[PDB]
């Protein structure tokens, strides 16, 4: 009895109102990419054949 | 049993104006006109003698 | 590999609907916009390595001399001659389903099913306890050792009752099932025991109805004592359901009286 | 019964990015759209706020608005952000400036046909239409300026629906922009004439909520976001699962509002437990009670202290007793009668939901409507005078064509909502 | 998105040398103009285009117009380190200088040189989608400088129109001078600068000399330095338009805010953590202190005591990792200030805005390395006392009639002083009526 | 440049107890058994024309 | 019922090669002629465009003139060159000079016999004939000048049969040519008479269909002229396959003329959508009605809004239900019955075809006859009469003959079709 090829899929914690920590200060650049006015496909993910 | 209708959007930019500003009193209210309506007043009256 | 009857499984889950790996029976199969059929000759239909292992593997005389044994003590202490409620509760200690959705059956566990028999024990002295003990112990070591394990070190409950009830048909369990079905109102895995109780069939039973010998309510009241939570909240789940058809299943021989007594046994509409 | 969502300016598209985060995680959307949830409570109301992509796919019913595409490049590359449509962002190519006078009438004439086309496709893709919902700043400049324009051609379009907006005001200790009093004074104005009912949240309460209550070391407008994004999910909770006493935003709107020109509310929302602290104290409906009266879980400045409450609502969500429900809003009404009006007999309304939010056993969202927020447009009004009467930055406003009359119709128009306030607050049976 | 940088005379390209190194070094473009090739970050980023625009081959070019009257300069550009990464045609140069004289640029050679540079300009401008304004350095002592300085303005004012113009400005030190003539060409600049800008930052380089010796713990600074810090300054207000924060500021915002009435456009500038590395080390560098930092006069880079005056607006610019409650705990502390005052019809004070992205490091810097800093820019009426000291240095010479005949020939009238003069005294009467509170005029 | 920071390592040790379902635990219920008295059946009305 | 087609001037040419392209696509013809198909549904009405040729092939009923074999000389070397009839191919020795009387005096009566018989040989080769179909552009000139000249003879030979026209028609803010002007008042004065039906396009409204609605980022006249040849193989669908409610083009014409001068149509395809959008929006009956209506997918550059809708016809390919259509033309002219002329009460005609265009799961073609095609003919008379009174470049027109009196008449012809719309427009029953 083994698992098969496919893996498990792991999920987050839920968000509660309260108990968050700054997680969005712990990047160390913050390098702003222009999308709206340049692309026109825009960051629209499409996946491989 | 209604389903969805198509829209064709109205022109607004020539309605806004500077010169013709909103004052007090003059918002959009909707009421509805009243309808009469007719009460039966079968109750026989009280007669304890 | 998409037949009617081919068994597979794919992987872990991946929504929270499930909680382990599960394995997926096709029922129903339209070709109708199928332009290119493929196959491999001489290999297995669908994922079910599972059922393989099972089938190529081979358990001792012993074991099955010490089942068989085991399942006359139950017949006869635990019941009182009748097979039905002897065999439903041989499999009461396993239960439990797992993620997998399986039952499995871990050593203690099966120490304390063959004790449960009756069968191995003697004057309450020290020194016979003892070997009642050890007498125990050997027989559960052996029918523990002749079974496949997964991690965790349990066996399987199907595959054991595989060797003590026998081999069963689709039939019969879709017939099973659709009795079930049938009985829920709900959609939950229970039965209430009202249901049980107003959808029984004592009433035309020829041992209450031609022959007088029982009466109605009588053996009404004692088929409503064997489920085993009847006195505390009256929810029998779906084990317990197929624990007792295992056992029913295992007494009768023919397909057309194991049908027939099915069907008559449960006035439902 | 669909709810349509409106982002305005840099603090409407933060705000919304953490709503529909929040409203992601509740449902099991994953972020890339596909169903991932584990009960069919989820599935059953899911149109209320999303619409259906095929092969699974769900999308907000959401419009985002901004004149500066920022903002915007920000919550695409978010980690939700995939989840907006393409089509819904409008935007311009020059900044509001923090001007109402040219959010309102230069470029806000310029785009604001591409924003009705795109909020009459969402309103009409509907059932059927409940009332839309708005999230803006009014100090701002397209904030306030599209958000007013906007609703006033929603209220054009769709007269008989609602019209809610969550606002942020001025704090009364420091100014983030200068020319705020103006803004503030003309937005009021527009919103006391086309609002249903408004909102109003200061972000030094959110600061002294998080330092105080919360004790965090470190807080970012993400933690205040969450704060926002938690209430406003949670007043719509009765309109999407079941309960024992269902309720509706027109039902809150009818038992709120007594007369038309008193629709601004105070909110606040309750369990929230210090970092250190859930071991000292037990859930229960009175300790939910008690966190919900207390001023410091308020999101405005003005205390209860100085006023009386016309009315208030309490939306509880979890598995609890209606017999403890009313006699908590029994005994909190008898302890404090001098705080409400006497001559309404029963100020509070309660509701019951069945679904709480997830990791928490229970939650309730209050809503109050309090006279003391005269406090607040008064001192509004002073700024407004002490800057007009010197035409201390005016040269702005009328270059860009404002007629001055239109400073002194908002000024008179707020000062008379102040006095009826005031005279509400004094009445007497007699 | 776009920015425009024009850099006139030897102040302006001397300090573009500085900038265009930082924001090469902060964005990643090599001297040769093309990114790295040995990193793999897979994604391809675009932040650089607010000051750079690429061809296709992958090159970077940026933009910016170097002008001058002499080729000295551009020439030492042309010929340096940075002379693959320019365009030929953006760096422009004339045969010979102004001679200190405001009216030899102005009316006899600003006037044909400036033909070129508007075409230039037009030239960049045509290759932008979302440009928001123009950036310029220039110093009002020199004769080129002020001359053509104010006619590109004005040709810039009448062609772009609405388009705003901020100007980053050099203004003749209090002891510290250079040239003898200086007043007449600051008086007569300053009289085009009120009609023609949005914004004037001032900058005298006796303030930049004594913050270099107290706090930096340089003994003989030299102009590299000072070049240095003004280029840290222009990162830190540009930074609001290239990476992500809390509250962006668009550069449209900062005329609403710091303006109240059109002629009161003069701003003081300062900047909090300017330490050495031995410093550094014993102190740490919290939001509260540099917050108090930028409030000292010993902090500013112009030499004026805004004690001697009452504020009208401030904006506080906060880049690196800041929390908004910090900035709203010092910004109300600093309201406590008894030294402080703001006038009685200004109640709301104070623009904030807050980045996430950390000053860069120059190799060869002096400055330390911080994970945060503060930069200011406010409107105060103690700006008045440096008008009034280059206004009696230029009547003491103005009654003898000193030196008027040099700007008579070149192509002034003499009426022209007197006009200038007279504007620059209203000047000082506008800001003594506009600090006048109104409980006293009831 | 420098790599960022991530802070997945080194959680609490009971991390696997917390729930993600919204609704963990099903509803409770439980049945009796019925006493057949003879008013289970006596007792009851006849149609108002039923003929020996 | 066979149809006819005539390819004029170069934009005809070039758009007849991309037209006959698709249509073999979809019947599956190789560019040998050998069918290769691969559904019965395909060979059953091949008569309708294709003639059969010996062993296997077919050979398309279609004309091909110009007055410089450049443009044929370039299609015929073509990828689909090869399925044309050698003997069908007409051309001259020197250009049209984009000059109208050129083309319709000199060259034009010098080979148009050449044309009339090669026509009238596919005409009476039919079994029995349907309508002519003619592709070409009013602001050139051998299109404009020859095209008129060869409709005027086809409706003196052919009278009782359908005259249908597609033609482009010069952008409000760009010109093409100097000339336009006058050509395009002479083709128009032509074709009010002459025609039965004309569809008309703006190149400029096929740019913003590209640009706003599809996105591509680097469109070829190839795009626009597949835009063109999709909804001009769309209108005659019904013709040539089996559906729920069959309809013809001379049922449209009956159904979409009031007046036999109201002859002038815009036209819309639907399921246009760009490639980052798909995931997003599901095909349906009310998105096919949603973007029939919106005017950004409307070919002409004149703006529904500011006209009303005499008549509308909408074809459907595809199996569905007939309650969803009939369902949908009700909603929408019920909720903007502003825009509809009240004295008609149904102002729509639905038609459904089983067989959708491959590789799409329905679409739609819109025919619409709104008043608000009367600003474009007044725009032209304006710069006609602008031209005119500096008698501009008239010495090129008059040195070949013209006389003036012509261009009088076709400007007071195109002013009164102007007022007739206008009155109409504000027409009322009393
Ligand atoms: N901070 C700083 N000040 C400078 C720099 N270069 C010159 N200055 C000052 O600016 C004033 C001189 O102005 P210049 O730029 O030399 O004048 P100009 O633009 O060359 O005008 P012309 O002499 O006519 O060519 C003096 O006060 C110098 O101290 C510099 O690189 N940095
Ligand atoms: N709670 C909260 N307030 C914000 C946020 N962003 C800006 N603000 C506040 O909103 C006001 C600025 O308005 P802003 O959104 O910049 O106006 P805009 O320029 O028209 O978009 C100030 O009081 C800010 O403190 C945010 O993400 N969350
Ligand atoms: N949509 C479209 N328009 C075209 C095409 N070729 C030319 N045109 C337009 O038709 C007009 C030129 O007419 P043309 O065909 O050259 O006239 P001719 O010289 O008489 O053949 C201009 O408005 C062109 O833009 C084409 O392939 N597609
Ligand atoms: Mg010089």
């Amino acid at each position: 009895y083994q698992q098969s090829r496919a893996l498990k899929k792991e999920f987050s914690l839920p968000m509660v109102p309260g108990m968050t920590c700054g997680e969005e200060m712990l990047r160390r650049s913050y390098h702003r990419t222009q999308v709206h006015g340049r692309k026109y496909d825009t960051n629209t993910h499409i996946d491989g054949v | 049993f209604k389903q969805r209708d198509a829209v064709i959007g109205p022109i607004v930019n020539d309605t806004v104006d500077p010169k013709n500003f909103l004052r007090t009193g003059q918002g959009i209210k909707h009421i509805v006109p009243p309808v009469p309506h007719k009460k039966q007043h079968r109750k026989d009256f009280l007669d304890c003698g | 590999d998409f037949q009617i009857g081919s068994i597979f499984t794919l992987g872990g889950p991946l929504n929270q609907r499930d909680d382990g790996q599960k394995r997926y029976k096709v029922v129903h199969c339209d070709d109708s916009q199928l332009r290119t059929r493929t196959g491999k000759t001489l290999a297995f239909i669908g994922n079910n390595v599972s059922g393989l292992l099972q089938q190529t593997h081979r358990v001792s005389g012993e074991a099955i001399d010490a089942l068989k044994r085991i399942r006359e003590a139950y017949i006869f202490n635990v019941g009182n001659g009748i097979p039905e409620v002897g065999i439903k509760a041989m499999g009461r200690h396993f239960r439990k389903v797992g993620s997998d959705g399986r039952r499995w059956m871990s050593y203690e566990g099966i120490v304390r099913f063959v004790k449960d028999s009756r069968n191995f024990n003697a004057t309450l002295s020290f020194s016979d306890t003892q070997r009642t003990e050890e007498d125990v112990n050997t027989v559960a070591t052996c029918i523990y050792n002749a079974f496949p394990k997964n991690e965790e070190e349990c066996i399987d409950y199907d595959f054991f009752m595989d060797y003590v009830r026998g081999p069963m048909s689709q039939e019969r369990k879709d017939a099973v099932w659709n009795i079930f079905r049938r009985m829920d109102y709900d959609r939950d895995g229970n039965l209430n025991i009202i249901d049980i109780q107003a959808c029984y069939n004592t009433q035309d039973h020829p041992t209450c109805s031609v022959d007088h010998l029982f009466q109605s309510d009588k053996m009404l009241k004692g088929f409503l004592t064997i489920w085993d939570e009847n006195e505390r909240c009256g929810l029998v789940p779906y084990a317990e359901f197929l624990d007792y058809y295992n056992g029913v299943s295992a007494v009768l021989e023919d397909d057309k009286v194991f049908f027939d007594v099915l069907n008559n046994q449960w006035k439902l509409l | 019964r669909e709810i349509v969502c409106v982002q305005a300016g840099q603090c409407g598209n933060q705000i919304g990015s953490k709503f529909w985060e929040v409203i992601s995680d509740e449902h099991g959307v994953d972020p890339t759209g596909t169903y991932q949830g584990d009960s069919d409570l989820q599935l059953e109301r899911i149109n209320v706020y999303f619409d259906e992509a095929t092969g699974g796919r769900y999308v907000p019913r959401s419009v985002l608005i901004d004149l500066e595409p920022g903002t915007m490049d920000s919550v695409r590359a978010g980690p939700y952000g995939q989840i907006f449509r393409p089509d819904n962002f409008i935007f311009g190519q020059s900044g509001a400036g923090n001007n109402w006078a040219k959010g309102h009438y230069t470029e806000g004439a310029e785009l604001i046909d591409s924003v009705l086309d795109v909020c009459c496709k969402e309103a009409e893709s509907c059932d059927c239409l409940q009332g839309f919902q708005i999230c803006h700043s009014l100090g701002g400049g397209t904030g306030s300026g599209m958000g007013t324009l906007l609703i006033s051609k929603l209220r054009e379009q769709y007269p008989d629906r609602i019209m809610m907006t969550f606002s942020i005001i001025p704090s009364p200790k420091v100014s983030d922009t200068v020319v705020e009093p103006y803004n503030t004074t003309l937005s009021v104005h527009q919103l006391v004439e086309n609002s249903d009912e408004s909102m109003c949240i200061d972000n030094e309460a959110l600061y002294d909520i998080c330092f105080r209550t919360l004790k965090l070391t470190t807080p970012t407008f993400g933690d205040l976001n969450h704060l926002v994004s938690a209430v406003v999910s949670g007043v719509t909770c009765c309109l999407r699962f079941p309960g024992q006493l269902n309720s509706d935003l027109r039902k809150l709107a009818v038992n709120l509002v007594p007369f038309p020109r008193l629709h601004f509310f105070m909110m606040g929302f309750a369990p929230l437990t210090s970092r250190g602290s859930q071991q000292y104290r037990g859930l229960s409906v009175p300790e939910l009670t008690q966190q919900m009266f207390d001023a410091k879980n308020m999101m405005q400045a003005a205390d209860p202290r100085h006023g009386r409450y016309l009315t208030a609502s309490a939306l509880f969500r979890g598995r609890m007793s209606t017999k403890e429900v009313d006699e908590q809003m029994l005994n909190v009404q008898n302890k404090n009668s001098s705080y409400f009006i006497e001559w309404i007999p029963n100020n509070i309304k309660s509701s019951v939901c069945d679904i709480p939010p997830k990791g928490l056993k229970m939650a309730v969202t209050f809503i109050g409507n309090n006279t003391c927020i005269q406090e607040m447009f008064r001192r509004v009004g002073e700024q407004f005078t002490l800057m007009f009467r010197r035409k201390a930055f005016l040269h702005w406003y009328t270059g860009e064509g404002m007629d001055e009359m239109e400073f002194t119709e908002a000024e008179s128009n707020m000062n008379d909502l102040v006095s009826e306030y005031q005279q509400y607050q004094d009445a007497t049976i007699e | 998105r776009e920015a425009i940088c024009i850099h006139i005379g030897q102040a302006g390209c001397q300090v573009g040398n500085a900038c265009w190194e930082l924001f090469c070094l902060e964005h990643g473009i090599q001297p040769d103009g093309a990114m790295p090739s040995d990193k793999t970050i897979g994604v391809e980023d675009d932040a650089f285009n607010t000051f750079f625009s690429e061809t296709g081959a992958g090159k970077h070019v940026p933009r910016a117009v170097f002008l001058d009257l002499e080729p000295t300069v551009v020439d030492e550009v042309r010929t340096g380190t940075y002379r693959q990464l320019f365009h030929p045609e953006q760096l422009i140069s004339g045969k010979e200088d102004a001679a200190n004289n405001y009216a030899r640029g102005h009316y006899t050679i600003g006037k044909e040189i400036v033909d070129l540079c508007l075409d230039r300009i037009r030239k960049l401008a045509d290759n932008c989608t979302g440009l928001q304004g123009f950036l310029v350095y220039h110093a009002v002592g020199g004769g080129t400088g002020s001359g053509l300085g104010a006619l590109l303005l004005e040709r810039l004012s009448v062609d772009y129109g609405k388009k705003s113009k901020l100007g980053y400005t050099v203004y003749p030190s209090p002891q510290v001078s250079t040239a003898v003539v200086e007043p007449y060409n600051s008086v007569l600049s300053t009289h085009s600068l009120l009609e023609h800008t949005d914004v004037a930052a001032m900058l005298d380089n006796e303030a930049i000399y004594d913050l270099t010796r107290r706090n930096l713990d340089i003994e003989r600074p030299t102009y590299t330095n000072l070049n240095r810090l003004i280029g840290q300054v222009v990162s830190s207000l540009t930074a609001s338009l290239r990476f992500d924060g809390a509250l962006n500021v668009d550069l449209t915002e900062f005329q609403t805010n710091l303006v109240p009435y059109p002629r009161i456009h003069f701003v003081l500038t300062s900047y909090a953590p300017v330490i050495s590395a031995e410093k550094a080390y014993h102190e740490q560098l919290s939001v509260s202190e540099i917050s108090n930092a930028v409030f000292e006069p010993a902090s500013m880079m112009t030499k004026c005591d805004p004690r001697h005056g009452k504020y009208m607006a401030c904006c506080l610019m906060y880049r690196g990792d800041v929390v908004p409650k910090d900035v709203n705990a010092a910004v109300a502390t600093i309201k406590t200030k008894r030294t402080i005052q703001f006038v009685d019809w200004s109640p709301t004070g104070f623009k904030c805005g807050i980045n996430y992205q950390p000053p860069t490091v120059v190799p060869g810097g002096d400055l330390a390395k911080v994970q945060r800093a503060v930069c200011m820019i406010a409107n105060s009426t103690a700006i008045a006392e440096v008008f009034a000291r280059i206004d009696h240095k230029f009547d003491l010479m103005y009654s003898k009639r000193a030196f008027v005949h040099w700007y008579v020939g070149e192509g002034m009238e003499e009426g022209e002083f007197s006009e200038a003069r007279e504007d620059l005294a209203a000047l000082e009467k506008d800001y003594e009526e506009v600090g006048a509170e109104s409980a006293d005029m009831d | 440049r420098e790599p960022d920071d991530v802070a997945g390592k080194k959680p609490h040790c009971f991390e696997m107890e917390l729930n993600r379902k919204l609704v963990p635990f099903p509803e409770d219920k439980t049945s009796l058994p019925r006493i057949l008295d003879y008013s289970h059946v006596g007792l009851h009305r006849l149609r108002d024309g039923a003929e020996d």
